[PDB]
Parts: C-alpha cells; structure tokens; sequence
C-alpha cells in the first residue's frame, strides 16, 4: 500500500508487466514512460517514443513480454525488448479515426483495439509475412468503443460504447486458436457475432470487466449507474443506481465483489447477490484521510496574497481512470492498482483495507 | 441646512 | 445641410488634426498626454481610478510638453496603441477642446499602420461608436492615403495613381505599393524602425562621448541633432575617415540651452551626422532582429507585385512621413534600386542568349511639398468626396453588428 | 448573498454534476481534439441543456458534453442604467478572455455571460475552484454593478456642483 | 478641462498666423479654411474674390432669424467697428480684416474674432439683460432656436430673466446617463450661496411654454434657471451669458467624459475578478528564471 | 515571470542575490582598496584598486575607503567599481537583461536616489530599476502588513511605523548612528587598556574584535560594577599576527552606546527611545498594535541580548498594560535583502518598474515619481 | 521645515541647530499666494532660490522649500494632522456664530502672533476666506505692520486702564480662597 | 552630507 505522483499532468493509461516490477504509463503525451520498482523509489528506465498523438492505451502481455500501444494517430504499435531497448513493429489497423483503448487477449495470440472510427480491430499475426493484420467487428457499433476485457476462454469479448450500450462480441480467429467450446452466453460463435447487448439507454459506459470464471459481465455508465448481466440466469440484469458522481473504471476481485472508482477519486467496493439477482453498495474502500495543513513563510504569504487575493479527502485529487488487479487474478485479489488524472499511482491492498473498516465485508 | 445651522 | 468631416490622423511622434476639406491639418500637436502620476503602489489598472473629477484633470498636445510638474506618457508605442485610457481621454480633448466638434454630426477618418492588429480596431470602433458616438467611422491605412499628397506638385499629365509609397514616420516605417487605385496588399511591408529609433541612437552616441547635456533633455537635444545636422552618406567607412582626416571641416557644433538656469551648453556634432540615417539602410544599427536595407525591402515589394504593374511601381517610388526628409536619402536610396534593377536586366539578358537589350527601368523617387503631412491631406481627400460617405461604417452597421465591424483592412485574405 | 442562497445552492449542485470531463477525440475529423458542445458535431456526446432560473429573466443555461461544459448566465438588469453597465462589465471581461482560461470571448445569444470549461481546465486547473469562481461571479455582480450605478450617481452630482459654482 | 471655453482655436490660429506672415513684411498666401463648432455652427475663413490680401471670416448659425430682428446687432456692431461687414452669400455674420490697414496690438482683435460665435450669442441675448435692466415690464420673450431638435427661450421680467432650455440627446445611451446628469442638477445649488434658481422638469413642460413654439414632447428636458439682477448686472453678465450658452455643450461633454470615466472602474473590478480566479491555478513546484526580455537565464 | 537582481548595497557590506531566493547570493564588504608602496616586483601582475574581498585579504598595504557614508553615496567612482564587481564578478552576470532593485534609508537627499538611477540606467544599462526602502523590505520579510521596523545598518538607523500597509510618513524617525560609529568609539576606548588602533587597515580588525566579543548589558550599572570587582567577564582575542589581547569592561561598553549616545558626544535619544517617539507620533488608535510588533533588523541588532534590553527599555516607557514584543528573528542581518527578493518576485511588482524607455525621456527626475 | 531640508541634503539634527533652522524660516520664507502655481515655477526655474550663511563660512542655498514651510499653515496634511488650516479655521469660527454679525467679522479680521510675519500671508489669507465667504461680504484682513508685540501692546493698554484696578487678584484673596480663584476672577 | 554631518 502506497501513493506515487509520477507527475502533475494526467496519466492516460498504465500496465504492469508478469512480475509486477515494472509499469509502462502516458505522461500525456506522444512518449510512453517504463519505470522499475527499485527498493522503496521508482526509477524511469525506458522511454518509448514513436507516436505522433497522445497514446490512449497501452497493454503489457505477460508471458511474451510485448507492449502494444494506441494513440490518437490511427496508428498501433508492438514493442518487443531486444536486448536493452523495446523495438516497435507497426500494425496496420486501417481506421479513419482516433484510437481509444487496447486489450492483449489472455492467450497472447491477439489483441483488440476499440477505436473512435465505430470499429473494433482484432489484430493478429501472420508469421508467414511477418505482418500484423486485422480483423473488424463493425456491425451494430454506432460510435467509439471506451473499455474493453477478454473472456476467460479467449474468444468473447465485452465492449463499452458511447452509444449507450455494453456488448459481447465473438473475436474468434480461426487463424490462430481452434474452436471454443459453448458457454452460457451462446453456441454460435462465428467471427463478429453479438452474443449480448445491454437494454440501457442513457449515459456511456466507460468500463465492461468479465468475471473470473467468464460467467459475468459487469459494467459502469456515466449515468451513475453500475450493473452486473449474468449468463447463468438468462443473461439477467441487475443494475445499481450510485447518489454520488459517475463511474469510469472497475475490475472483478472475487466472483461476488466489484471494485470501482470514477469522478469521486475514491475506490466503492459492491457486492452481487446471485440469490436474488441485486447489487448492494458494499460502500467506500478509502478511508477518509485528513491531510494535514502547513503554515505559510512570508514569501509564499505575499506571493499568494498578491497574485489570489485540500478539499478532497482521498488519495488521489482528482477521478480515477483506471484499475487494473496487481496480484492474485480475479477469482481472489490482494492488490489493485488505480491511475487517475492527477498523475498518481496508488497501489490497494484488500487485506489492510478489510482490516481498517470493519463495517466493510466482501462477498 | 442651508440657511441656518450648517447641515 | 452637412458638415466637414473631420480628420485625425493619430501617428507616434504627432498627431494631425483637421477638418476634411482644406488644404492642410488645422493643428499638429505631439502625440503625448500629461497626466498627475505620484508614487503608488500596486497594479496600473488600479491606481488608474481618480476619485471625484479628478480624470479630467490632464493635458495633451503642445500644452502637455510645457507642464513641469506632470508626468508626459505617449500612448501610441510603434504606431500600436499600447495604452486604451490615456488614448480614450487624448480622443476626448481632441473632439471637444481642439476640433471642437460635435461628435454626432461629424464622421471621421482616423489612421492606422499596416499590422495592426484586429483587436485595436475593434477597441477603436468601440471607442468612437458607443463614447463618442460618431454616425460614421472609417480606419484607413496611413500610407495609402499619402500617394495622393503628390499630384499638387508634380506637372500637370503626369498624376498617376500607380505607386510604391514609403511612409517613415515616427514609430514605424512601412512600404505599400498601389497601382490602377487598388492597395496590393499582400504586398505590404512593415519595419517598426523609424525615426525614434534614430534619435535613441543619436542620443546613445551623444552620451557615450560628449558632456554638459542637461539629462532631463538628453532626448529633446538629440533631435534637434538628429532635424538639424543629419545627412545620409554614400559610403560609411569613407565618411569616417572624412570625418578623422578633415575634423575642422564636418565636425559641427550645437549650442542649447539647459530650460531651468537658462544657461547654454554646447555640445559636437560629429559621426552622429551620418549613422543616424544610416539605420534606414542599416537596420541592425537599431534593432538587431531585422538585417535587410531599405532599398532591399522596397524591391522585394515591387518585385513580389503583379508583372506588367512592376515597370510604373518604379516610376513613382513617392517618399511620405518626416523621417525620409534626410538630405539624399531620395538619391541613395533610387541610386541602390537603380543598381539593383539594371544587375537583375543584364543577368535576364545574359541567360536570354543576347539578343534583345530590353528598355531600361526608369526608377524615380518623388520628393513633394507635402511629405511632413503626406498622409493627413490625403485624408482630406477621401473625406472631402461623396463616395466617402457610402465606405464608412454607418452608426446602424455598429448598432446592428458591433465592433467586428471594424476587423478587415487590406493586409490579409477573407 | 442570502436571497440567492437556494439558487446559487442549485446552480452550484447542477455544475458539479456536469463538470465530469474526459478526455475525447473527435469522430467527425481526423486528429482534431475540439469541444463537444462548441462544435455540435455528435448528437451522442451531449447531455441536456438545463436551466436553473430564480425569476423570469435571471438564469444560468448550463450546457454539458463529453469534455466540455457551457454555462450562460443571464444577470439581473433592473432599469436602463444597470442594463447599460452590465453590459459595459461583461464586455470589459471578454477583453481579457486569455486570462481567464475558462471565459468565452462573445456570449451565447439571449445570455450576458458565457463560461467554457473544457476538459484541459479540470487536468490542468482546480475543478471545486472554477465551481466556486463562477459562484462568486453570480453572487457579487449585483453588488459591483449597483456600486457602478452609485458611481455614476456620484459623477453626475460632482458634474452639477462645478458647473453650477461659477455663476 | 472641466468647463468649455468659449474662443474657438483654430480662428485664433489662423488669423495670428496671417498676422504674423504680414507683420514682418511678407507677401500674402492664398487661404481657404471651411470648418464647424459646436451646435451646428459654420465658419469660413476665406478672401473676397481671391484678393489674397483681405481675409473674411463667415460664420453660419442656427438662430438665423431671432439675429436679424432690429436690434440684435448692437453687440456686435459695438465690439467689431469697422470689420463688420455684409455676409457672405450663404453664411450668415461675416467679418473682414485688411491685412495692410491692422492696427496695433494684433492679439486684441484676435481674441475677439475667436469669440465671434458667443458674441452673436451674446448679442441676440443681451436685449433681455437690457430689457430688464431699464425697469420694463413685459418685455419681448422669444425662443433662440440654438440648435435643431433643443430651444432655449428666454423672457425679461421687470425682475427677472427666465430661460428655459428645451433639450433632448440623440444616443439612447445618452438619453439614459443624460436622465441622470439633469435629474443630479439640483444639487449643485449647494455649493455656492449665490446660484441662479435651477428647475428640472420632464413630466410636463412649464407654464411659461404655452403660447410659443419651443418644443416639447415627452422625451425632452426642460431645465429653468431664474437669472435675478444679481447675475444680469453690468458687472456679472459676461459670465453669465457665457455658462448659459454653454451649459448644453457642457452636459454633452460631461455625459461623454463619464463613460471614459466608468470604464476604469470597470477595469479595476475585472483585475479584481481575475484575482479571485487565479485561485483555481495550482502553484508550480519549479519556474526558471528569465531575463527582461524572456530568454533563458544564461546563468546560475 | 523573468528573474530581477535584488542589490541591498547598504553601507557597510554589500549583500547581491537573485529574487525569488532565500538568502544574498554574494555578501562582501563594500570597500575599495588603493596600494600606498611602490611597485618593485615587475611581472607578477598588478592592480591600481581592490574591491571587496580581495581588498579585504590584501588590506595590508592598502588604503581601505568607504564609498557609502551614513548611508549616503559620497564618491561615485568607487560605488561605480562596487556595483561593477558586483554584476561581473560575483554574479557573473549581464547587467543590461536583469531588472534591478536597489535599496535607501529614508530621509535621504534626493540626490543620492537621482545619481543612483543615472548610474544604473547610463553604465551598465539596465531595462528597469526601483530604489525602494529598507524598512518596507525588511517588514515584507517578517510576513506581516503591520508593526514598526527599526533597522540599525552600518551607516544608518531608522524607524518607520506601518499599519495594515499604510505607512505613516510623518512618524519616520531616523538616526545617523550605527556599526562604524561603534566601532569608532571601540577604538577610542580599546586605548584606555593599552592597545592602539590607529589605520584603517586594523579598523577592520577592530571590527571583528566588536561583532565576536561584543554584547548588550541588560542592566548597566549592575554589568559595570560586576566586570569591575571580578575578572570574570574578560575575554581574549588573538590578532592576525599572534599578539593576545584582553577585554574586559569595553565589552559592553561599545554597544551600550547605541542606548545613550551621550559617549560619543551625541545629543539625540537612544535607539529604544527613538523607536518609543516614533511609536507615540503615530495615532492613539494603532500605538497598541504596533507594540506587540516590533521588528529589528540590520546586522548591528545581532549583539547578543539586545532584544531583551530593548524590552525592558520599552517597557519601562509605555504604559503597564501594553504588551511589548520584540520580533528579532535570527535572520535579522539578511532581512532587509530578504524581503527584497519576495518584493521583486511579485506580479504586480512588474508594473512598478522604472522602465529603461520611461527614462531615456525624462532623465534621473523620475525616480521622485515612481518610487517614494 | 528641518525635515525637508534633508531633501537637499542639509542635516540639522541637535537642538542648536534648530536656531538656526528658526533664523532661515523668519528670513527667507514667504507665503506663496498660489500654492500650485509657485510649485510649477520653482520646477521650472532658478529665480526663487535664495542662499543663506551657516555660522561656521557654509552657506547653503534653499529653493522650492522657502515656501512649503508656511504652506503647512494651510495644509497641515503635510504634518500628518487632520485639522483643517488657518483659513478654514478661522471661517469654521466665524461660522459657529450668530448671523447678524458674521458681516462684521468679514470686515475685521485682525491677524496677530509672530507666525503671522510671513511676507504674504495677509494676501493669501484674503483670497481664502472670500473664496469661502459669500461673494457679497467684504474681506478685509487687518495685518498691522507690527504684529509681533501686538498682544504684548493689549496688555499694556490694559493693565494702564483706569476701570481694570477693580479686577486685580489681590494677595488677600488669594490668601482665602487658594488657587483656584483664578477661575472666578479671571475669564 | 553637505551642511550638518560630513556625508
Ligand atoms: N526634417 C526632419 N528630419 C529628420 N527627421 C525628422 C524631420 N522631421 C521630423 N522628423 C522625425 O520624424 C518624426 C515625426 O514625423 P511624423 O511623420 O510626424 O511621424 P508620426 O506621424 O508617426 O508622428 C519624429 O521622430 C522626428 O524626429
Ligand atoms: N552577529 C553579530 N554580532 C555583533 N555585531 C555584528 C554582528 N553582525 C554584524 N555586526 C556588526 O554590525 C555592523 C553593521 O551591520 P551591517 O549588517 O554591516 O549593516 P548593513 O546591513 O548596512 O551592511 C558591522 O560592522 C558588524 O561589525
Ligand atoms: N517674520 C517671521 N517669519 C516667520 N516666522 C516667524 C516670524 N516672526 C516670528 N516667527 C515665529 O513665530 C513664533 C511666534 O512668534 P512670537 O510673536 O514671538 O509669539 P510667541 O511669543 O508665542 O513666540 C516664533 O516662535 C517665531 O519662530
Ligand atoms: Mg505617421
Ligand atoms: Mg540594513
């Protein structure tokens, strides 16, 4: 557990390697700055310059140990680390727009990259021209894909849009991976198929997770509201409508409990309940902190009594943008890592936090 | 006042 | 009936004023303004705020020079104007104590430099159309109206309205060449180098070697030095040995006197008679940003011009504003564009095989009886005609659009 | 002030409920990274307009999208005179529109003020701070402007007493 | 300048100048300067029949008629001697000064030919100051159309003189601060314990516009000031007459300088705005220092 | 912003730095040395005037003069020298890019503050300048906006009264008595033991023995009876060439000067008494504020225990229920530079400038108009 | 005026030195009659100087100062007061009384005391008070040309009155009423 | 100084 202000401009997205040493972040702008854990202190070892936007999504495969990044100029990138520096191989998407986010899936083989153009880009491998092709997912997409999380069985894959709606598509590749086998959400799994679309129609959704077990899918919109359609009860609905301000990210720590965070900049933790088919706010993770206050020398006194004439009681000071899990997976995790737009990486602990609150269970 | 007294 | 228009012609160093219709400005004061300023503390835009009628308690013009006890600030800096209350409160004495005119019955022409920015004409619009509510406004460019300030010396059937004016006044010096009536305007240049800058540097070298200046006209000394024994040369390092072999003969002397014991000073003109001038031909004497002579800039103006009107832009280089009225500044600066234009006819004839020897360009630099206030009757002009009052911005255009009225002049596209 | 205490109490809640901005590129242009709600581009990346209105003629308009807000303010203007100096005031704020990063050059049309925060400002800049500047501009505009009118007022009887003191 | 002068400059300037070229024994330029003063007036200073060595200064007025009615010239005829003379075609006084017969002492003549305007003013209105001067009820009140939407009428009492004016401004803005700067005008009896009986009016004209031609309407000013014989002496009446033909230029000024006057307040309180607002800027943690000109420092 | 050069250049050593700073980048004293011998060694190099620290080492052979005297510029050329090692030497840096904020006591002629703003805009070029007060500077460093700062330079002490920021002009007491007058009289006095300093050269020497040994008695009387019937306050200090002397009542007979200047010959009151009639110039309504802010300054109020001697003298002066505090911080000899640097790092402070452009067309008569 | 000496350069501090700043206040200063308009041309000339000889061979020459020391009379801003000046002190008490003399008062000021010695005191004093008065009143200021004894002449041609031996404190009843019979006896 | 004290 810990706080870490890389810098004071937003970080747009972040990824952790197989042994959670090292985190590949934004600084917003074109480069992609690689940090190690030395010690106590985080040192910069790499940086990764070959975009020409801002790069809005960055994935770290942790068994091949390639990242590949997104940016705003319709461009994706693959890095593999020869010998001391990460090299990058050029995929060719073929969108007319922005990218936003980047998925490795959970076997490596591909990855998928939800764009601005109303596309999605199944990318793959073509080892007998060494060339990074893609496949489209296109159908009833109607405007830019936001989250993105992979099955377990490395083929469905749950997108967010802003045309209201979370959806499961089918990413299946016959190129690379054999057939999958049927799960609760559909038998016919041909590429591009849609095996889910939410009823929602107000607010985006700005983040899908899959469960553990590949039997959930859980989502957060920007009208407050998060919910959770299981396949094991008909793809049943149960939503959750939040008092406080939106929601932009999530993750699956156990196969009951969520973790999200958002415009609040603090981690709720919810709770569902298979036995009724209902969300319950299992309530705020953070303790409310009081920061303490400094007095003021004399040159900072006048300094901001001429040029003028901390509000926030969490870690971060301002939204949370994403979560991802460091260490245990999603069927039990000890450890969530959140990045905002205020530059900080806070490193979660599920044990400590279940230790100061008493009042907080996790189902 | 005007005329008278001052005010 | 109607009344003349009136016309202002703000400038850097002095200011026009008249009514349109006769042959020469009714007052040219300078463009400063004495205000009460004390020792304060804090911002400008507050210890601005004069309590009671305090705000009208200024001067300008001649009598803003004479006062001793308050403090001269010139709100035109480059020809920009830098400061937006102490010109409001120039504009005000300006209409109400000098021209005497009633604003509402009266349209005006004011003047501007080339670059000026959108943002003050919008400021001026909204000065003259809400504070002092003229029923028409018209912002013209300061050099084109001064083409037309050199057909009442000139012989009669040779008046053409094609041109390269160069206006040299106080703060800016800037090229504009016309041709058939119509300002080719992406053509025009614009150098903030102009007479001010000589006398800094004239005062600069006076510092440097004399004494016995008065400080307090260390500026005031250095332009009757500047107006007075300054000439332009024909070769730099030759006049200074002119000046070290033969001293007795082109080493002149000023005799002033210092305005508080009425005592007299004398002081020795001596380089500065020449390498005041010379930052026209020499501009990194002045401001080290630009390198490029005057002579220079004028041919890429007129080479940068449509082809079959570059042989008359030549014919009728009209000098205008104070600064170029420097004994043979006319003659150098046609004998550069003269050597420049017959280089570039025999390097054309050269490469064309050497057939044809093609006529010679004819280059003349017009010096007129008007050049002090070229562009000021040229005004008197364009606000003397009835077309005149179908080019203004009526009251109604303001009313209905607001000061964005005012944002287009012919120096950009669209 | 405390008779615009529930109003002010409202606009403040409905601005931070907007004022949730991401960052968002553009879907109708290339690599263009522009204002949702200046542009009008996409239908799908604009919330509804909401008004919060105290009487007839003094409301705020606030107008939300993905990564920009809009909020208009109509200002009281109780007689000709305070008309004229409001908007003398509001046009002395547009001026410097660069200084105040969050401020709109020419306000929306029917409205005497108009502030756009986009997603850069609540990066880059305190977003409870820009809520309370702008709650602090809706409370004291009133009172500058009505000691504008006492300015003025003041001018006036200044202008009388020296002119009529010579005769 | 607070209050407005009465000596046009640019008349002054030129006729110095013309007086000074023939002083020192020069010979005589040509001159043709056409140029206007307030309340619509007129002037033109030019030579009769391009004899380049007389200058006549014309003057056009908006009190055409109530000027030739018998009498109205004693004023004028009395201060200008012999350059009175007929009136050039179109205009309507006309003075003319032989630059070969100037006596000496060139400035009087000069500062009495830049008041040629308030000396027609003043010639068309010393017949009341005279009219009630000699102890005559009763006398002639007439209305000095002294401008061309605004009147002044004026009446001679066996105690009094009476002059209403008639005013009305062309901007609306105008109209609104000119409501306030009139309503304001009573108090200004306050300071002085000598000042003429000021009356404002705009919901209904007064009794003394009943049988005469000044304009009224429901848009217009009326301001009455009581001229009693302790401000139409033969003492006080120069200035008298002097503020009375000037108080509605003066008021237009003042109604102008205001707005130049409201905008820095408006500045103040801007800055003052902008203050509150650089609250919302985070303090920076390092700023490198720069030089006057902005470069980098260049040094420690 | 843009980074403006803070020059106290008080009398007695010049203090240069970099505003926005917390402490003078360059501290040397402002002397200029002269050699008075003949040359004989040819080909070592040789200087005809040492400035600062290096006329300090080499003070043996040189003749040590002042430029500044009771805070008073009194030849130019030397004060030239100072400000010209200043910007060459210790700042290494070009004057004519960096604005300048110079510092004067008040109640000085106006001639000073003239020929200074002539020097600094017609030798080394400066865009922009300000002559502010030291006083004013030395409250911005206490961080507050009310109380009276008595500042006792080198040359000069001063009081000046502030409330809420608005000085009172009227109640500015100054005293042409400082360091050098004490340090003068600690020469007369060191006679009486046996030990003559006489050149200017040992001056400084002197001056050394007062800021080392030197200290305020809290009671007078009681201090000269002890150190007189016990040697038990004698203190030993060794000269540059190996000679030990001994001190003993002079200790603190030295600054006791500063509280009745009836030694030196003086009639003026002391300095808690002048602070005490500046106080009472001032209006009933802000007497009780200013007490419970009393703020010293300058390097001769580091005498150890002169703040509680200031005290008791007040004290003893006002009335019994005012509460008397003496804010002496530790900081007190860089005080007056301190709030220099907090003064030129300001926004607003960049409208108060004597622009280069503003004096090329007015000369040194501008300085009376935008700097009081 | 030993305050704004230091403006020049001239320091006197110690309380002999204040003689000698009395000796140049009662030998070159004047009451300007325009306070704006001496301003302006002390700034702009040389002919308002005048020097004055120290006691020891120096001599000093002071300028725009000869002035700005009686000014003080009638602004005591300068001083830091409050108060108004002499003028509208002395129409502020001519106020406080009835109506139907204050004509009287107009026609009678007497000015008195040493500090009204300064050369043109009587002229500006004048020109203040019919600024203030009524434009009808007459302004009469009654500026003897010694004015320096005048209070010690009342008093002589007091005490030489033959109706005041009635009004002396006499030794016996001081003797039986104590001090404080001065309050009774005298006015 | 000039008269009074040196400086
Ligand atoms: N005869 C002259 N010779 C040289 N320089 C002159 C002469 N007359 C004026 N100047 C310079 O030109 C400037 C004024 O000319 P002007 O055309 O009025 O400029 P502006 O119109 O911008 O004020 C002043 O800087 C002045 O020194
Ligand atoms: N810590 C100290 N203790 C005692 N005396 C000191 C101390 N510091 C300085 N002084 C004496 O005070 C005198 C003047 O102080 P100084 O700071 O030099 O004035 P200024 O600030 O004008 O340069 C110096 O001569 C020095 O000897
Ligand atoms: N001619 C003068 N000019 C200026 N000041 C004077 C003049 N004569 C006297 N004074 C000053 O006025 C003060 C009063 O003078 P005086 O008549 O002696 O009354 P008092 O006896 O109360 O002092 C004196 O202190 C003196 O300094
Ligand atoms: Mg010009
Ligand atoms: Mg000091």
């Amino acid at each position: 557990m810990a706080y870490h202000s890389f810098l004071v401009e937003p970080i747009s997205c972040h990824a952790w390697n197989k042994d959670r040493t090292q985190i590949a972040i934004c600084p917003n702008n074109h480069e992609v700055h690689i940090y190690e854990k030395s010690g106590a202190k985080w040192t910069k070892v790499h940086e990764l310059k070959e975009h020409n936007g801002q790069v809005t999504g960055i994935d770290w495969a942790p068994e091949s140990n390639r990242i590949v990044t997104c940016g705003t100029d319709r461009n994706a990138y693959v890095w593999t680390l020869k010998g001391r520096t990460w090299k990058p191989t050029l995929v060719i998407l073929r969108i007319n727009r922005a990218a936003r986010c980047v998925r490795w899936a959970p076997n490596e083989n591909k990855f998928a990259v939800g764009s601005g153009s109303r596309v999605i880009s199944i990318c793959y491998f073509e080892q007998e021209n060494d060339w990074w092709v893609c496949k489209h997912i296109k159908k009833p997409i109607r405007s830019t894909v936001l989250s993105l999380d992979w099955h377990p069985n490395n083929v469905l894959l749950a997108a967010g849009s802003c045309d209201f709606k979370c959806r499961i598509f089918s990413a299946y590749i016959k190129e690379v991976e054999e057939r999958p086998a049927p799960t609760p959400w559909g038998s016919k799994m041909p590429f591009g198929e849609l095996m889910f679309e939410s009823s929602s129609s107000c607010g985006w959704v700005h983040g899908v997770c899959f469960s553990a077990s590949g039997s959930r899918v859980a989502w957060v919109s920007h009208d407050s509201t998060v919910c959770l359609a299981d396949a094991d009860k008909k793809m049943a609905v149960a939503t959750l409508a939040s008092e406080t301000l939106p929601l932009l990210a999530l993750t699956f720590i156990t196969d009951n409990s969520l973790v999200a965070a958002g415009h609040d900049c603090f981690p709720v933790l919810f709770t569902y309940d298979a036995a009724a088919g209902m969300l319950s706010f299992g309530g705020r993770l953070d303790v409310p902190k009081q920061s303490s206050q400094r007095g003021l020398t004399a040159r900072e006194r006048f300094q901001n009594l001429d040029k003028k004439a901390a509000g926030l009681d969490s870690l971060h000071k301002n939204s949370v943008s994403q979560i991802s899990v460091l260490s245990g997976g999603k069927a039990k995790c000890s450890q969530f890592c959140t990045t905002g737009m205020d530059g900080g990486m806070s490193i979660w602990d599920v044990k400590s936090l279940e230790s100061a609150l008493k009042d907080l269970k996790i189902k | 006042w005007x005329a008278x007294c001052p005010a | 009936g109607r009344l003349p228009a009136c016309v202002v012609d703000c400038g850097t160093g002095y200011t026009k004023l008249g009514y349109a219709g006769n042959t020469e400005p009714q007052f040219i004061i300078p463009s400063c303004i004495a205000i009460k300023e004390s020792a304060k503390v804090g911002d400008q835009a507050q210890r601005r705020v004069m309590k009671g009628v305090d705000d009208l308690d200024f001067f300008i013009g001649d009598e803003a020079i004479e006062k001793p006890t308050y403090a001269t600030k010139w709100p035109i800096r480059h020809g920009i104007v830098e400061d937006w209350d102490l010109m409001e409160r120039f504009m005000e004495q300006v209409i109400f104590k000098y021209l005497r005119a009633e604003p509402e019955d009266h349209y005006f022409l004011l003047t501007e430099p080339p670059l000026n920015t959108p943002e003050n004409r919008e400021y001026t619009a909204e000065i003259m159309f809400e504070s002092f509510n003229v029923p028409g406004l018209y912002i013209a460019v300061q050099a084109v109206l001064a083409l037309a300030a050199s057909w009442t010396s000139r012989q009669v059937g040779e008046r053409t309205l094609t041109g390269t004016v160069i206006d040299s006044g106080d703060g800016v010096t800037h090229v504009i060449p016309v041709a058939e009536g119509y300002v080719i305007g992406s053509c025009i240049k614009h150098i903030p180098i102009a007479g001010r800058d000589i006398t800094y540097f004239i005062q600069q070298l006076l510092r440097d070697r004399e004494v016995g200046i008065p400080p307090e006209q260390s500026l005031e000394t250095a332009k009757a030095v500047k107006e007075r024994y300054s000439y332009v040369c024909p070769d730099l390092v030759k006049e200074f040995n002119k000046y070290d072999t033969d001293g007795s003969k082109w080493i002149k002397q000023y005799t002033g006197i210092n305005a508080i014991s009425k005592k007299e000073f004398s002081i020795d003109v001596g380089y500065e008679r020449f390498l005041g001038p010379e930052i026209f031909f020499h501009p990194e004497f002045a401001n080290p940003d630009f390198t490029q002579p005057i002579s220079e800039v004028v041919d890429e103006v007129i080479q940068n011009c449509p082809i079959d009107v570059r042989r008359p832009l030549y014919k009728n280089i009209v000098l205008s504003g104070g600064s170029t009225m420097f004994r043979d500044f006319g003659r150098r600066l046609q004998r550069d564009l003269k050597r420049t234009v017959d280089a570039r006819l025999k390097l054309s004839e050269e490469l064309s095989g050497g057939r044809l020897k093609p006529k010679p360009i004819d280059v003349q630099v017009i010096t007129h009886h008007m050049q002090r206030y070229a562009v000021w009757f040229g005004g008197s002009m364009l606000a003397s005609t009835p077309e005149f009052y179908q080019v203004c911005h009526t009251k109604k255009d303001y009313e209905e659009i607001g000061p964005s009225i005012c944002r287009h002049n012919p120096v950009f596209g669209v | 002030t405390a008779t615009l205490r529930p109003y002010l109490s409202a606009v403040r809640a409905t601005l931070q409920a907007a004022l949730c901005l991401e960052n968002f590129s553009s879907q109708v242009v290339e690599r263009h990274n522009k204002p949702e709600v200046e542009v009008r581009s996409s239908k799908e990346l604009l919330l509804q307009p909401v008004t919060i209105s105290r009487n007839e003629k003094e409301k705020v308009l606030i107008e939300g999208s993905i990564n920009s807000v809009r909020v208009s303010i109509a200002v009281k203007q109780a007689d000709e005179i305070e008309k004229i100096l409001c908007h003398k005031f509001m046009r002395f704020m547009m001026m410097r529109a660069e200084n105040f990063f969050i401020l709109r050059r020419k306000p929306v049309e029917g409205y005497d003020i108009s502030f756009l925060i986009t997603n850069f400002h609540t990066e880059q800049m305190y977003k409870h701070k820009l809520v309370d500047f702008v709650i602090h501009f809706m409370e004291e505009i009133d009172k500058e402007i009505s000691e504008m009118k006492l300015s003025v007022n003041a001018r006036a009887r200044i202008v009388a007493e020296e002119f009529l003191k010579n005769f | 300048m607070i209050l407005l002068e009465v000596n046009n400059r640019i008349i002054e300037e030129t006729l110095a100048l013309k007086f000074e070229n023939a002083a020192a024994g020069n010979k005589p330029e040509a001159v043709e300067v056409t140029f206007a003063d307030f309340d619509g007036v007129l002037y033109h200073i030019s030579n009769p029949n391009g004899d380049k060595t007389k200058v006549m200064v014309s003057i056009s007025l908006k009190f055409y008629k109530e000027l030739q009615a018998h009498g109205a010239d004693e004023l004028l005829k009395r201060v200008y001697g012999s350059f009175l003379v007929n009136p050039e075609s179109g205009y309507n006084v006309s003075l003319l000064y032989d630059l070969e017969n100037l006596p000496a002492s060139k400035d009087s003549i000069v500062h009495q030919a830049g008041m040629l305007k308030r000396n027609c003013f003043a010639s068309v209105f010393e017949k009341y100051f005279q009219f009630q001067e000699e102890g005559k009820e009763g006398e002639n009140r007439a209305v000095i159309h002294y401008r061309d939407d605004e009147t002044m009428y004026v009446e001679s009492k066996k105690d009094r003189v009476t002059v209403v004016f008639s005013t009305v401004f062309k901007d609306d803005d105008d109209v609104v601060i000119g409501k306030v700067f009139m309503q304001e005008f009573k108090e200004g009896r306050r300071a002085s314990h000598t000042a003429p009986q000021v009356l404002f009016s705009h919901r209904e004209p007064p009794l003394e516009l009943k049988d005469t031609d000044a304009a009224v309407g429901d848009n217009i000013g009326y301001i009455t000031f009581v001229l009693f014989p302790r401000h139409t002496n033969a003492s006080a009446r120069d200035n008298t007459i002097n503020l009375i033909h000037t108080f509605r230029d003066y008021l237009h000024y003042h109604i102008k300088c205001s707005k130049a006057y409201i905008h820095t307040r408006m500045r103040a309180k801007t800055s003052d705005f902008l203050k509150v607002l650089n609250r919302a800027r985070p303090d920076a943690e390092k700023k490198e220092m720069k030089t006057i000109t902005g470069k980098t420092f260049s040094s420690r | 912003d843009i980074a403006a050069l803070v020059v106290d250049n008080g009398s007695g050593m010049c203090k240069a730095g970099f505003a926005g700073d917390d402490a003078p980048r360059a501290v040397f004293p402002s002397i200029v040395g002269r050699p008075r011998h003949q040359g004989v060694m040819v080909g070592m190099g040789q200087k005809d005037s040492y400035v600062g620290d290096e006329a300090q080492s080499k003070r043996g052979i040189l003749t040590l003069k002042y430029p500044i005297e009771h805070g008073i510029v009194t030849n130019w050329d030397d004060m030239e020298k100072i400000w010209h090692h200043t910007f060459y030497n210790e700042l290494r840096v070009a004057p004519e890019e960096h604005p300048v904020l110079l510092t004067e006591a008040p109640l000085n002629p106006k001639a000073n503050r003239e020929k200074m703003t002539q020097i600094m805009f017609e030798t080394f070029n400066t865009p922009a300048m300000y002559v502010a007060i030291q006083a004013v500077l030395s409250l911005y460093a206490s961080g507050r906006t009310t109380g009276i700062v008595m500042d006792s330079g080198d040359g000069v002490t001063h009081t000046v009264p502030i409330y809420e920021g608005y000085a009172l002009p009227h109640a500015i007491l100054r005293l042409d008595l400082a360091g050098r007058d004490l340090t003068d009289y600690l020469m007369k006095i060191l006679t009486e033991r046996g030990y003559s300093f006489t050149t200017t050269a040992e001056r400084e020497i002197v001056r050394d023995i007062k800021e080392k040994l030197c200290y305020v008695a809290l009671d007078f009387e009681q201090e000269m009876a002890t150190a007189a019937s016990s040697s038990s306050l004698e203190k030993s200090y060794e000269l540059p060439d190996g000679q030990v002397i001994t001190i003993g009542n002079e200790r603190f007979r030295c600054p006791e000067a500063l509280f009745q200047p009836s030694f030196l010959g003086m009639e003026s009151c002391g300095i808690h008494e002048t602070t005490f009639n500046s106080i009472m110039k001032c209006d009933v309504d802000i007497r009780k504020d200013l007490y419970a802010n009393t703020v010293l300054s300058g390097g001769t109020t580091m005498y150890p225990g002169i703040a509680d001697r200031m005290q008791k003298e007040i004290t003893a002066l006002a009335p019994s229920t005012m509460k008397i505090k003496i804010i002496a911080p530790p900081e007190r000899k860089y005080s007056v530079w301190i709030g220099g640097s907090i003064l030129a790092s300001l926004s607003t402070f960049q409208q108060m400038w004597i622009s280069k452009q503003e004096y090329d067309e007015s000369g040194p008569s501008i300085v009376h108009r935008k700097c009081f």
